[PDB]
């Protein structure tokens, strides 16, 4: 959970590979798009509630 | 013995030229964990929450 600790975005799993003399990680992140605009409110109360 | 005079000079000061390079390079080893300690920081509890 902790944000960009691996990957740049939101983590959802890993795959471990072998080098020479190290290791290699393959991160695997889900990333938004396509935004839209809306007009929001905070609450809204219906009969005095 | 301009020889042997010289010869003494440059290993006395070549002697103090390595203590301060090995000075040198403790104190950058343990300013970069101390930056990598930070960079850490300001990934986690600035573009976030903890
Ligand atoms: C939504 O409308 C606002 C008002 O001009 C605009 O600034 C914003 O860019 C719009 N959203 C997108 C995704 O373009």
């Amino acid at each position: 959970k902790r944000v960009d600790f691996c990957g740049k975005g939101y983590h959802l799993m890993s795959f471990p590979q072998s080098a020479p003399h190290g290791v290699v990680f393959l991160h695997v992140t889900y990333v938004p798009a396509q935004e839209k605009n809306f007009t929001t409110a905070p609450a809204i109360c219906h009969d005095g509630k | 013995e301009a020889e042997v005079q010289i010869d003494r000079l440059i290993t006395g000061r070549l002697q103090s030229l390595q203590t301060y390079v090995t000075q040198q390079l403790i104190r950058a080893a343990e300013i970069r964990a101390s930056a990598n300690l930070a960079a850490t920081k300001m990934s986690e509890c600035v573009l976030g929450q903890s």
